[PDB]
RNA sequence: CGGAAGGGCACCACCAGGAGUGGAGCCUGCGGCGCGCUACACUGACGGAGCCAGCGAGACCUUGGCCGAGAGGUCUUGGGAAACUCCGUCGUGCUGGGGAUAGAGCAUUGUAAUUAUUGCUCUUCAACGAGGAAUUCCUAGUAAGCGCAAGUCAUCAGCUUGCGUUGAUUACGUCCCUGCCCUUUGUACACACCGC
């Protein structure tokens, strides 16, 4: 039969880790979004 | 009057929302059949029919004759003779012809010189002439209104649009 | 007209409609007596102003009092409020505004929550 | 100040009238004291 | 154009249960956009 | 007070309309931007010019474990602030933090100790975010691995896309506090897939060669299941966005 | 559906057990008047309810 | 914008911006020349002061803080259809 | 890379309290861990008497009349919660706090009640005698307690969300510890301070 709306997905050690190597990536690279302070 | 007021008071309404005279038709008029044209018809002729039958060069009283295979007279009223007379000493051969005494002049009480109003109106009274023309805008007036024969000049000869006895 | 005046006792979600005018000593809680209030105890505590202030222009006076809404503890202080509220209104508009002022400075000097509200408006930190 | 005519409670009069040696009336300093007396050691 | 009368032909409605007729008068789509479009007049004007 | 505030919500939903109006006339002009080769407005006001103060809030009557999460949101969150609301009604709860004046509140819900509920409003007459989260996972839970280090971290946003997107980092970049510093060895992640946006705390720190990583904190999934215009002791404003769950094409379609 | 409320209905005698609703449940349903819904919760006290 | 000064600042913005379109405009009285004839006897006050001249251009600040004069009939009426006289703020 | 100083902050610190959990039973979320509910009686139990709210308005909810201890059912009619206050009874005994179990009987729903669907009546009267190791959380209408209403796209029904009532002890200081953070170029502008 047929669902009505999507699954809540379930964590995996795969899932973090790719989740991981993308942090990882970003702070090697150290590009993340901030908010920084408005100039004057 | 402030703009936003505006805005609330829209938002508001879409929440809550949320002597005459009327003219006869005529009595010879089934349903588009206009059954009062009958053999001898009775046209109206204009300035621009008069000065594209010379370019064309073929005779009026003729060509309608042989256009329409029976007996035909022409009318022009006191706006087209004024026009006429307007157009003056280019068109003095087409004056020259619009004085006939075989076409029978017919008069109007009108302030102006607006034939097309003139014609409209005499159409709109009447329902028992056949227009004989080529202009544009005055062919869709004539058009829009039902159960009348148009006849239009063009190619070599005449041509009649609306008329079902057409042979 | 007779010379009355109307005032409110309002605490928590209790509120006290009163009517005084000058009249013969009767004091008529939802037409029964200050001495048949409910809970026994606080009888007192509703009788606070009227011994505060001494009991000869309640002999003068005549008042009526009808409440709503609230608790009892609710509703016995804005019974006293609204009290202390009738009587300074009908001593300031009838009566003289120096014995207003009197009576006034006497029961801000016992207690100010008869003539003004206590609002326990909350504070973060 | 027209604005403030029109949108004051209180009276506001006009605010003013719009070569020579000409002498300056109001003083912003007490007109007798010293430019290095008024001058700060630390700004020197 | 081109279709048949057993094509277009007919597409009837059942109706309630026998058992269930203390509970009468079985919804169907255009009873219940009704009901839709009628509570949902009653909701604009009590929020207004 | 009244006809301020009044006043004050008017120029709000007139303000909104305005945004969304130059939206459209902005998509409308995306396509001359080739041809020839922004925060919101209650963000655009405070983005990093003044920092923000949250308060962190219960429903009510709440168990022992919604007390120790709302607490480690608090812990998670800079210049954020208790409250057990306790026979605190929700108009007069929100009218104090607005005469308090304060930034943005989150209130908790949640069913049997578990916490399944958050809102976040935006005190000056901002917008409401409305999600459940689920999967909860506690620090309390798991271990005394000790405390946080209260840094002013750093944010990490994973696929954000559309301009729904683009207001949720908005929402969320200016929930943080402004103005970071380059060496905040704590981090967070904003991770989204498959509209489960899912967080975890991270502290880090870079080794001799690459990167190292603690994942700390709490962990868990929510989603946004609604987002209004007004406040939430509203009600009764327009939603922003409303969630369809009743559709044909409910378990596919994304950013829905 | 033996009770409703407000966007929530409660049925019965759809299922034998509270098993085949947890079986057959978090699912996509319709009804007759065409509308949309979810089975979410198996009701513990009866069985199919 | 700068097109807004130079094309909506209108008579009729500053003619709304006008104490007794105000007036009329927080339905303070139901007509503008109700209004006008409540300046002139003094029933409203705005902000601190009390007014008398309907030629008078609001801030928005006294905008928010303008209403009626106390002790007046008008306001005792108002408490008196909403039946909350409260006579010990001589309302 | 390290050390040192100075300053700030923290119911993850100090300090004063409070309240639970963990002990018994029941419910419920996790694989033996967790969240709640009821008790352990005298500030208590029981019987009369009095009665004070608010949130909530998409064959249904009902004023009244009838009998039946009750549960209940019947005919008609339209589209005011508990805790609380007084009196009385009981009295320190696992006692009358506690109601777990079992039997018996009577009613309603349902084809059918049987494995009591459900309520009521009487009899039977267990554990629990204030909860170790510990645990948590907190500074005012707060904790807490009480009851009421709605389920209004997520999630919820011995459950969530709103609402009212009553209503406190102790702090409101400190970095002493536990940490954690900031500074160690006044840079800036008077006067003062300071001066690797
Ligand atoms: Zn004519």
């Amino acid at each position: 039969f047929d669902r009505t709306a999507k699954p809540v997905p379930v964590i995996t050690s795969e899932v973090t880790e790719s989740l991981e190597d993308m942090i990882r990536r970003r702070i090697q690279d150290s590009n993340f979004d901030d908010l920084q302070r408005r100039t004057l | 009057a402030k703009k936003t007021r505006k805005f609330g008071l829209v938002k508001r309404t879409l929440n809550t929302k949320k002597t005459r005279n009327i003219p006869q038709v005529s009595s010879a008029l089934f349903f588009q059949y206009n059954q009062a044209i009958k053999p001898p018809y009775q046209v109206l002729i204009d300035t621009n029919f008069i000065n594209f039958s010379i370019q064309k060069k073929v005779d009026i009283v003729r060509g309608m004759m042989d256009c329409l295979l029976a007996k035909c007279n022409p009318l022009i009223t006191d706006c087209v003779m004024a026009e006429l007379e307007k157009l003056g000493p280019k068109y003095r051969i087409a004056l020259k012809l619009a004085r006939d005494p075989r076409i029978k002049r017919l008069s109007c009480s009108h302030k102006g010189t607006y034939a097309d109003d003139c014609l409209v109106h005499r159409v709109l009274q009447h329902k028992c002439y056949i227009v004989a023309t080529n202009d544009a805008g005055l062919k869709q007036r004539i058009r829009k209104i039902p159960g009348i024969p148009l006849m239009s000049v063009g190619g070599h000869a005449y041509v009649i649009e609306k008329l079902p006895d057409v042979f | 007209a007779v010379p009355s005046v109307q005032t409110f006792g309002k605490k928590k979600s209790a509120t006290a409609v009163a009517h005084v005018k000058a009249g013969k000593g009767l004091i008529k809680v939802n037409g029964s007596p200050i001495t048949l209030v409910e809970p026994e105890i606080l009888r007192f505590k509703v009788y606070e102003p009227l011994l505060l202030v001494g009991l000869d222009k309640f002999s003068n006076i005549d008042i009526r009092v009808r409440v709503t809404g609230g608790g009892h503890v609710s509703q016995v202080y804005a019974i006293r409020q609204a009290i202390a509220k009738g009587l300074v209104a009908y001593h300031q508009k009838y009566v003289d505004e120096q014995s207003k002022n009197e009576l006034k400075k006497a029961f801000t000097s016992y207690d100010r929550t008869l003539l003004i509200a206590d609002s326990r408006r909350p504070e973060p930190k | 100040y027209k604005l403030d005519v029109l949108s004051s409670v209180h009276f506001v009069p006009k605010p003013a009238s719009t070569e020579t040696p000409t002498i300056s009336m109001e003083d912003a300093q007490p007109l007798y004291m010293s430019n290095a007396s008024s001058l700060a050691p630390q700004e020197i | 154009k081109l279709v048949h009368d057993v094509q277009k032909k007919q597409h009837r409605e059942r109706s309630q249960l026998t058992s269930r007729s203390r509970y009468g008068f079985l919804e169907k789509h255009k009873d219940y956009v009704k009901r839709a479009q009628d509570f949902h007049r009653k909701q604009s004007t009590l929020k207004v | 007070m009244l006809r301020r505030q009044a006043r004050e919500r008017r120029e709000y939903l007139y303000r909104k309309a305005q945004e969304l109006q130059d939206s459209q006339l902005q998509q409308k002009r995306q396509i001359i931007k080739q041809a020839l080769a922004q925060v919101d407005d209650e963000y655009a006001a405070t983005s990093g010019i003044m920092d923000p103060r949250i308060i962190v809030t219960t429903s009510r009557d709440p168990s022992t474990r919604l007390s120790q999460f709302a607490k480690e949101i608090k812990l998670l969150f800079p210049n954020a602030v208790r409250l057990n609301r306790g026979n605190y009604v929700m108009p007069n709860l929100v009218d104090a933090c607005k005469k308090s004046g304060t930034t943005d509140l989150v209130v908790l819900h949640e069913h049997r100790g578990v916490p399944t509920s958050l809102t976040i409003s935006h005190f000056p007459h901002g917008p409401t975010a409305q999600f459940s989260l689920h999967n909860v996972v506690m620090r309390h839970d798991i271990i005394n691995a000790g405390n946080q280090s209260e840094v002013n971290p750093h944010l990490i946003f994973d696929n954000f896309t559309t301009a729904l997107g683009k207001r949720v980092v908005c929402i969320l970049k200016h929930l943080f506090n402004a103005g970071p510093k380059k060496d905040s060895e704590r981090v967070i992640t904003f991770a989204n897939r498959g509209d489960f946006i899912s967080v975890r705390q991270h502290v880090y720190v870079r080794t001799r060669e690459g990167v190292e990583i603690a994942e700390v904190g709490p962990r868990f999934e929510m989603r946004l299941f609604e987002l209004r215009l007004g406040t939430l002791e509203n009600k009764d404003a327009d939603v922003e966005w409303q969630l369809r769950r009743f559709i044909r094409t409910a378990n596919k379609k994304d950013y829905l | 559906p033996y009770k409703i409320f407000k966007n929530t209905a409660f049925i019965k005698d759809m299922f034998s057990s509270a098993m085949e609703v947890a079986r057959f449940e978090g699912a996509q349903i319709k009804t007759v008047s065409g509308i949309r819904g979810e089975i979410k919760r198996a009701l513990s006290k009866p069985e199919g309810h | 914008k700068i097109s807004d000064l130079e094309n909506k600042v209108t008579v009729s913005a500053i003619c709304r911006r006008r104490l007794p379109v105000i007036m009329h405009r927080l339905k303070m009285a139901e007509t503008i020349q109700d209004a006008v004839k409540f300046i002139e006897q003094g029933h409203v006050r705005v902000g601190p002061n009390l007014i008398n001249d309907p030629a008078y251009l609001v801030t928005r600040n006294m905008e928010d803080y303008v209403t009626w004069v106390d002790n007046s009939k008008i306001k005792k009426t108002l408490l008196r259809y909403r039946n909350q006289i409260d006579d010990f703020d001589f309302s």
